[PDB]
């Protein structure tokens, strides 16, 4: 109750920190590919486009990299077993893509990034 | 320039295994040397990616719900890179547990941090992964005697929990090295020391025991298995290359849906020894898969 009210706003955190002029995290594990998969955000295999680089889900998952608890239900991560496809003009901070970003539930694209369910 | 330039890497000839020779100190030619990565790989995805492409050449049985290990998998960065490899690689569905001596943050289904020998599980496993080295192997004080440590754990990981039928890939290097691991690559269907294109410039190796028969095939004495390896290294320099990690369209593990059966010592004939061989057979039970990590109680 009284820890959950105190707690970190980790994401907003990031945010701030690459407004300060902060280096984003590194070591996001980049995945040799093809560059002809589907091009869909979180998938089990590589699926990057030709605009795309594949990343290990778990290295490019704030929550992962910084040994803290996720928001998601129970702590349920939704990169870490995963594969995140990430913009190759975003590739250089994929947390900070995976966090400013959403999924989108129906075709499986990065919402402004793919998805054009419109 | 040369032909095994656009393979993944090179395995230790038959030859070399033949001959009877001592052991020497490894001088490469290109000692050292980096290769060139495509943009933004590191050296671990390039080298796992490597060692995957050539497991992709031998009769590895790749059952339903395949079972796998990976030891050493943690890195001085805190994330897998081997692990998000081998993910890419097996099955979808198998189930990768991973491990190391320091704390990491994995894709593998699930991760024990501590010393391999703090490591049980009363299950059989299909395919075994190390890429464990000891940081004080550079200390090269003595002569280059076969090491104990991760590789005596390692040995009888493999003599109690890998189903026949599995496979093995051990990574050794000149001073990271141990006489009963060769031995027991005489108890595989086939085995060698595969050195990946990337890391040609290293004196590392992955120590290769395909398909697992519970007996011995070949007798294999390991102090002279090793020094053969190292005459093989010193006398066929290998030029770096990066050239496989480009063509990815053949790169997952084929799905053979290998038969899964239990059977008792007795039942081990010639026929089933020779499916074992082929990649078409695991011996096991499909249990539920159960592993721990043994805490030491201290004040
Ligand atoms: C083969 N070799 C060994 N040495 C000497 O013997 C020592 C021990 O030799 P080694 O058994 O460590 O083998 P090698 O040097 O080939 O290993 P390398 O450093 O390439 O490491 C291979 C792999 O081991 C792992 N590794 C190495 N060091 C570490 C570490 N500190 N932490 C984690 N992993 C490590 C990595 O995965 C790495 O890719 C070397 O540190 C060096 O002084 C050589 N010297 C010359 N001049 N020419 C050689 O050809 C040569
Ligand atoms: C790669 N491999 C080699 N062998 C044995 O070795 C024989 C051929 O050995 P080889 O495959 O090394 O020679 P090849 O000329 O086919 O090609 P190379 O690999 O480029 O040199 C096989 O018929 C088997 O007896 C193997 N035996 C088994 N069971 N499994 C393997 O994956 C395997
Ligand atoms: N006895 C032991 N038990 C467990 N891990 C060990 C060990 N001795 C060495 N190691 C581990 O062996 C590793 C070698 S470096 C591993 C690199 C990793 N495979 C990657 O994908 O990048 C180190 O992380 C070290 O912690
Ligand atoms: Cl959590
Ligand atoms: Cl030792
Ligand atoms: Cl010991
Ligand atoms: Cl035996
Ligand atoms: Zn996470
Ligand atoms: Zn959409």
């Amino acid at each position: 109750s009284t820890v959950l009210s105190f707690c970190v706003d980790a994401a907003k955190a990031y945010k701030d920190y690459l407004a300060s002029g902060g280096q984003p995290i590194t070591n996001c594990v980049k995945m040799l590919c093809t560059h002809t998969g589907t091009g869909q955000a979180i998938t089990v295999t590589p699926e990057a486009n030709m605009d795309q680089e594949s990343f290990g889900g778990a290295s490019c998952c704030l929550y992962c990299r910084c040994h803290i608890d996720h928001p998601n239900p129970k702590g349920f991560c939704d990169l870490k077993g995963k594969y995140v496809q990430i913009p190759t003009t975003c590739a250089n901070d994929p947390v900070g893509f995976t966090l400013k970003n959403t999924v989108c539930t129906v075709c499986g694209m990065w919402k402004g990034y793919g998805c054009s369910c419109d | 320039a040369s032909s095994q330039a656009w393979q993944p890497g090179v395995a230790m000839p038959n030859l070399y295994k033949m001959q009877r020779m001592l052991l020497e100190k490894c001088d490469l030619q290109n000692y050292g040397d980096s290769a060139t990565l495509p943009k933004g790989i590191m050296m671990n995805v390039a080298k796992y990616t490597q060692l995957c492409q050539y497991l992709n050449t031998l009769t590895l049985a790749v059952p339903y719900n395949m079972r796998v290990i990976h030891f050493g998998a943690g890195s001085d960065k805190g994330v897998a890179p081997g692990t998000a490899v081998l993910r890419q690689w097996l099955p979808t569905g198998t189930l990768l547990v991973d491990s190391d001596l320091n704390d990491f943050v994995s894709d593998a289904d699930s991760t024990l941090i501590g010393d391999c020998a703090t490591v049980h599980t009363a299950n059989k496993w299909d395919l075994i992964i190390s890429d464990m080295y000891d940081p004080k192997t550079k200390n090269v004080t003595k002569e280059n005697d076969s090491k104990e440590g991760f590789f005596t754990y390692i040995c009888g990981f493999i003599q109690q929990k890998l189903a026949l039928g599995g496979s093995v890939a051990i990574k050794i290097t000149e001073h990271s090295w141990n006489a009963d691991l060769y031995k027991l690559m005489g108890h595989f269907a086939w085995w060698t020391a595969f050195v990946t294109n990337v890391n040609a410039s290293s004196s590392e190796a992955f120590l290769i025991g395909c398909n697992y028969l519970g007996k011995p095939r070949e007798q294999i004495d390991g102090y002279v298995m090793h020094a053969n390896y190292i005459f093989w290294r010193n006398t066929n320099p290998i030029q770096l290359s990066s050239y496989s990690l480009f063509d990815m369209s053949k790169f997952p593990l084929k799905l053979r849906g290998t038969a899964v059966m239990s059977l008792k010592e007795g039942q081990i004939n010639d026929m089933i020894l020779s499916l074992l061989s082929k990649g078409r057979l695991i011996i096991r039970e499909n249990n539920r898969v159960v592993i721990s990590s043994d805490v030491l109680v201290n004040n």
